[PDB]
């Protein structure tokens, strides 16, 4: 869930 | 633009330009004598800043973009620690018999030791910093080989039943085909023949298969200090670590 | 000296076939119902008589007699299970979503599930074996394939000048299999560049196959470990070559 | 005395 957050942004 | 993607439209001098220019940057260690506890805190602070980096790094490799976002996480999950450690051996080949993991933690291999199971980790790693050296290989054929690292490492772990899942490994292996011509480019430039060319592609690619194995080695390794709980790991490097098993 | 460099391409694809070890069956008893114990059974006693083929192959590779037994041993020992597996992959070619372990033993993956954590290693052969299919794999570039494994896999874990000299002359036959390999595709009628483009295909995959087979290494360690099935003595020392943890 | 290494000799 921390990498999805960190791709989007 | 998902349809004809701007990775496919570049030179083999504009590819390796933006891979270039998409390097992350070589940080530092915050390090006192050695201890178990101590050096791998060190490199588990140090992968987990290296992480962040990493992901920046990975939506500028041409192509990468393209992928829907649950491609580009699993593919980030596989490849990790590949990632980690090409990078690590690339800054170590002018280091013989050291590991450079940071420019003030330059790890020779008998500071492996105290850490069980690290020797033989450090020995592999250090093997292929030699190897690198002895093909005198170049930062721009690094950046090709890491960027083929990340689009290869999970693209056979995906699922091939959907209509829209077959296009995703096309392109993915489109992607990877111009990096091949990349780096086919590059050893053409230096003046290789055709059968010297070959030959150098073949033997850069192999090397791959050591860090795939390598990297199976350390998150076996890295299993077992999340399970001792004696070493802090990030929130991040646990769920890249649960994504191996 | 080494016989091997002097070998032209059409003599190493003539070596390399007539090398083929043959397609051996299982001990399948089709009275009894599966278990995880006795499909574990099946596997491992499979793969112990093919070992003893593939140790009688192994010597016809080109350039692996003029290695000492320290060295042959090592190499067998790191590349044996990538051996049997893309075998098994290449058998499972032209049998889509099942796996020809043998010609009386051909499982689809809802019969891998009664060995539990096979699944996940169950499943990656087939893609590998897909990703063949759809490659259209011949089998003068399996043969190849399977030499390049047995070669390269172990020749990164090995000061003295011996060695280094015998390091030398395993990369010389690795780039002879690479002239073959390349020669193989271009009589086919493949351009010039789809040529270094498929080469860099079919080694790509070579990873994943390392990494199928450490994932199998785990497998088969976990099955000794809780007392599944008993190994053989060449299985256990085949197994603890890789001292896994 | 490892099987693997007797096995290689024999033939
Ligand atoms: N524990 C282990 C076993 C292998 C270890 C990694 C090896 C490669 C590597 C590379 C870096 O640039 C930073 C850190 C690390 C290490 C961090 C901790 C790991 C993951
Ligand atoms: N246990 C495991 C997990 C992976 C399993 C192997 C997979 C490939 C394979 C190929 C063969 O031609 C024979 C046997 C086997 C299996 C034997 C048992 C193994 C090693």
């Amino acid at each position: 869930k921390i990498l999805h957050r960190l791709l989007q942004d | 633009s998902k349809k004809n993607s701007l990775a496919l439209s570049l030179t083999a001098d504009q590819m390796v330009s933006a891979l270039l220019d998409a390097e992350p940057p070589i940080l530092y260690s915050e390090y006192r004598p050695f201890s178990e506890a101590s050096m791998m805190g060190l490199l588990t602070n140090l992968a987990d800043r290296e992480l962040v980096h990493m992901i920046n790094w990975a939506k500028r490799v041409p192509g990468f973009v393209d992928l829907t976002l649950h491609d580009q996480v699993h593919l980030l999950e596989c490849a990790w620690l590949e990632i980690l450690m090409i990078g690590l051996v690339w800054r170590s080949m002018e280091h013989p018999g050291k590991l450079l993991f940071a420019p003030n933690l330059l790890l020779d291999r008998n500071q492996g030791k105290c850490v069980e199971g690290m020797v033989e980790i450090f020995d592999m790693l250090l093997a292929t910093s030699s190897r690198f050296r002895m093909m005198n290989l170049q930062g721009e054929e690094f950046v090709c080989l890491k960027s083929i690292i990340l689009l290869n490492s999970g693209v056979y772990t995906f699922l091939s039943s959907t209509l829209k899942s077959l296009e995703e490994k096309d392109h993915i292996h489109r992607v990877l085909d111009k990096i091949t011509d990349t780096l086919i480019h590059l050893m053409a430039k230096a003046g290789l023949t055709l059968q010297q060319q070959h030959q150098r592609l073949a033997q850069l690619l192999l090397i791959l298969s050591h860090i795939r194995h390598m990297s199976n080695k350390g998150m076996e390794h890295l299993y077992s200090m999340k399970c001792k709980n004696v070493v802090p790991l990030s929130d991040l490097l646990l769920e890249m670590l649960d994504a191996h098993r």
